[PDB]
């Protein structure tokens, strides 16, 4: 009845017209508009061999989210720094004549292997594309426990995704040093996922104790919490949020450094760009972290022990964290 | 929606080749990588060519390429044949949030040989003077170029009315066509005893006659 | 896969109502991801664009006929319309039927229906007159002639359709008064007359007239 | 992402490069 296969799809979104956020502006052309009643369809007796790593739909909405980047938001560097809107909206990946979607509801399923509670939907959800670095921000949300993505942990290599199963929040502002913003979080809540996290690493891990540290060592994008508010760029000191010790006899809230800037590193193509001077009105985007980026130490081996430091920066990720329970296939 | 603005023609020898411009706003051609090139051909409908500003549907030939800069495309046949005579359109989305095509191309395949036309005369059918009318039929066929020319003659003797002519048609094969009717009354048919069809073709006349 | 086939009424009185309908099969209609357009063309002037529909409520028009269009989807969704109201002699196009499609980029129209001619004018209606034009004198010649019919078009078939070859139907005439005629003619043999009988199959549409004819080497 | 230079660039600390994407990382 089918074969797997990969064929450009289809996107589809609630994109408002007139409104003249880049995101709506780029999806009213390109992009369809959505079915009210779209249909799941649980089928039969069924399995089928998902793997969210070799997923063509996560290239597709790769090199989707930059031919939005380089086109509506403008580099100084000038070909002129027009500014406007920015606000992700929601997209949905579609399958066009003879091909469906295959999803997945195991909820406690790391997007590999076999599934068996497989239905098949037209659609996937509202998937915003949001860019950034060591977390994921206002996604989707694992179902029951907290699970565990990665394509061979045993390889030290491999970036580690979790989902997070509650979401806490990151109110991200700056005033009206026209650069310094701040993060703000609620330190009580968020240790007790952290802690619940590390519980659910140990599973995976031995019972081998875990431990958080600050990035090694990379471009700041990656050492940092890189991500876009209104379009201006943040970058957030996070050694206050790995920090083991707070989880004992602690403390409440958590404020985070976060320098708005200019210069930059490019992810669409290679190379740098440089942006104007921002609005000094004020930006606060409040976020929900759904899930956060790691990368395992491992090194040593053994070590008693495993470490983990904050990762990212491979915006494929971004995307196979919200993509891993679909699949697409050819019928007849 | 402006309009586009290609060329009213373009021409060029067999082997050669040869480009068609589209001009529209920043917000056409601009504006968006949603170019397309029609190929028309008389008297068929518009066939897809070139999409996305320069990618090419299959079982579409080798040598039609697209491409862009700035609010100006182009479509560049690479290696005419004498078969690429048609009009073409180049059309793009907007924004607005609609389409708007070019005025066209009619392109013309210089150096192509001149043609004489072969003429059939008919009488009127033996039942249509039953209705008691007439009606001659002189069809001009493959003539390159038409225009061509027809004047009636009853033995003598210039005639008209009711004599009905069209415009050349460009037929499948780059050559043209056309046709006259000669209206009679059925007495006014037989006064006389040929009637002929004078077709002239750029510089020599072909006739063809008829009689009861 | 994907056709399209546009039918309707061939004839519109001034002030009237233009309505055509595309009927998709290969389909489906509301499968993609695809929009469903319809497309003018004026004889011997230029492509001009009406509108899109998608399978949902959804329509896209040309700011020019905002004021006179509407496009919809009917029977099982499958098929789209166009209504066009308040037409003049400016509206004689032959329409199209077509699709795009915005898969994840791509707005160019694709697959497209032959069309059918549409004409703007108070006339009525004329069936064609049909004679049969005999051979004469390898290879002869022989047609009917198709009369005084309006508007147009009017298709000619010989014998069925058992004979596809050597068929050269010529473009109407409009003659002074408000009608055209036509011939259609054939190159066969000169040994098979006199034992393979040719008939036409005129087949005027706005007037529904399927006429049979008999050529008649006589 | 340039990994050799990534490369390069980390072992000035004694640190292996990698890309993560576009950007350089070192571990
Ligand atoms: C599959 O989907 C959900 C579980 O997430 C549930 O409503 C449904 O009952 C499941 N089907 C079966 C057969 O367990
Ligand atoms: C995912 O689970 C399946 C079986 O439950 C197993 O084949 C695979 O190794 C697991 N992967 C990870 C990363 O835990
Ligand atoms: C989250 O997962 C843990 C196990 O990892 C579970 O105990 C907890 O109840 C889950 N749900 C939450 C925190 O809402
Ligand atoms: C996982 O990756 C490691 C590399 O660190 C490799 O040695 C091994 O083959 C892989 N394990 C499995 C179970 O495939
Ligand atoms: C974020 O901080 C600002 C400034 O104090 C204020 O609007 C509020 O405390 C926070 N906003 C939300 C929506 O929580
Ligand atoms: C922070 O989170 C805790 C834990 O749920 C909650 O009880 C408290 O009200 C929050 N404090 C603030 C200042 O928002
Ligand atoms: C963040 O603060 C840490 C610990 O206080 C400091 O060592 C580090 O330089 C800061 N991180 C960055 C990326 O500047
Ligand atoms: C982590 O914990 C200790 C006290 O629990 C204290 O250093 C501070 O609250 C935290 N330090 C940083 C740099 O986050
Ligand atoms: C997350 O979504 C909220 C609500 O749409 C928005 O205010 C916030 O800016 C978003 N965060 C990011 C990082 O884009
Ligand atoms: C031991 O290290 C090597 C490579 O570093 C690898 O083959 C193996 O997976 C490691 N073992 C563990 C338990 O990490």
């Amino acid at each position: 009845v089918w074969k797997d296969a990969d064929t450009t799809l289809f996107c589809a979104s609630d994109a408002k017209a007139h409104e003249t956020e880049v995101h709506n502006v780029a999806a009213t052309h390109a992009c369809v508009p959505t079915d009210p009643n779209p249909q799941e369809i649980h089928l039969e007796n069924v399995t089928e061999n998902f793997n969210m790593w070799k997923n063509n739909m996560v290239e597709q909405m790769q090199e989707d989210v930059i031919s939005l980047w380089d086109q509506w938001l403008q580099p100084c560097v000038k070909q002129a720094c027009p500014k406007i809107s920015f606000d992700p909206i929601p997209i949905h990946y579609c399958t066009p004549a003879g091909y469906v979607i295959l999803k997945c509801n195991d909820k406690n399923f790391n997007g590999t292997g076999p599934c068996k509670n497989v239905s098949s939907v037209q659609c996937t959800h509202g998937i915003k594309p949001v860019v950034s670095t060591q977390l994921l921000l206002n996604g989707s949300l694992a179902e029951e426990e907290i699970i565990i993505r990665s394509e061979n942990l045993t390889n030290n290599a491999k970036t580690i995704i979790v989902h997070l199963n509650k979401s806490v929040e990151i109110n991200c502002t700056r005033p009206s040093d026209i650069r310094k913003a701040y993060c703000e979080i609620n330190g009580t809540k968020w240790n007790k996922v952290l802690k619940q996290v590390t519980e659910k690493l140990k599973e995976h891990f031995n019972n081998k104790t875990i431990i958080f540290q600050p990035p090694s060592g990379g471009d700041l994008e990656i050492t940092m919490h890189s991500f876009n508010c209104r379009g201006e760029f943040f970058y957030c000191n996070t050694t206050q949020l790995f920090n083991n010790t707070c989880i004992k006899g602690c403390n409440g809230t958590i404020t985070l450094p976060c320098k708005i800037k200019q210069i930059i590193n490019m992810w669409q193509g290679t190379g740098q760009a440089m942006y104007a001077p921002p609005i000094d009105g004020k930006i606060n985007c409040v976020s929900n972290i759904t899930g956060i980026l790691l990368t395992r130490d491992g090194g040593a081996n053994n070590t008693s022990n495993e470490t983990f430091r904050p990762g990212g920066g491979n915006i494929k990720d971004n995307w196979r964290s919200e993509l891993y329970k679909y699949k697409v296939v050819q019928i007849e | 929606q402006s309009v586009l603005t290609q060329p009213a023609s373009v021409s060029g020898s067999p082997g050669q080749s040869i480009t068609i411009s589209c001009t529209g706003t920043s917000s056409d051609v601009g504006g968006y990588k949603y170019v397309s090139w029609y190929q028309q051909h008389p008297d068929k409908a518009p066939k897809l060519m070139i999409y996305e500003v320069s990618n090419r549907p299959s079982g579409v030939s080798n040598r039609f390429s697209g491409s862009k800069s700035g609010n100006t495309a182009s479509l560049t046949i690479s290696g005419l044949q004498a078969e690429d005579e048609a009009d073409y359109y180049c059309s793009s989305y907007t924004s607005s949030s609609t389409w708007v095509f070019g005025g066209g191309t009619k392109l013309t395949v210089l150096g192509q040989p001149k043609a004489a036309p072969s003429v059939t005369l008919f009488p009127p059918s033996s039942e249509e003077l039953q209705a008691n009318k007439a009606t001659l039929v002189c069809l001009i066929s493959d003539f390159y170029p038409g225009a061509v020319t027809v004047a009636w003659k009853a033995d003598s003797s210039p005639v008209k009315a009711g004599v009905e002519t069209t415009t050349p048609s460009k037929q499948s094969n780059n050559k043209y066509a056309a046709s006259s009717y000669l209206s009679l009354t059925p007495e006014q048919w037989k006064s006389h005893r040929s009637y002929s069809c004078q077709v002239t073709h750029e510089g020599s006349t072909v006739e063809k006659t008829v009689a009861p | 896969e994907v056709q399209l086939v546009e039918s309707g009424p061939g004839l519109v009185k001034p002030s009237q109502t233009l309505s055509l309908t595309c009927t998709v099969s290969g389909a489906s209609i509301s499968s993609g991801g695809y929009f469903w357009s319809w497309i003018r063309q004026h004889p011997g002037k230029g492509l001009e664009w009406i509108g899109n529909i998608y399978y949902i409520g959804n329509t896209y028009y040309n700011p020019s006929l905002k004021s006179r269009l509407t496009i919809s989807v009917d029977t099982t969704q499958n098929q789209f319309s166009l209504k066009l109201t308040s037409v003049t002699a400016a509206d004689t196009a032959v329409y199209y039927c077509a699709r795009v499609p915005r898969l994840r980029g791509g707005n160019y129209f694709d697959s497209w229906g032959q069309g059918t001619l549409v004409t703007v004018s108070s006339a009525s209606t004329k069936g064609p007159s049909v004679f049969p034009l005999a051979p004469s004198s390898g290879t002869a010649a022989l047609g009917c002639l198709v009369k005084d019919y309006f508007p147009e078009p009017v298709t000619v078939s010989w014998n069925s359709g058992a004979l596809t070859s050597g068929v050269h139907t010529f473009p109407a005439v409009l003659q002074s008064s408000g009608l055209y005629s036509l011939s259609s003619v054939v190159t066969v043999p000169s040994s098979s007359l006199g034992t393979q009988t040719y008939i036409c199959n005129v087949n005027h549409k706005p007037s529904n007239t399927k006429v049979d004819k008999r050529v008649e080497p006589k | 992402x340039n990994l050799h230079f990534c490369q390069l660039r980390c072992k000035s600390l004694g640190l292996l490069g990698r890309c993560a994407x576009t950007y350089c990382a070192c571990v």
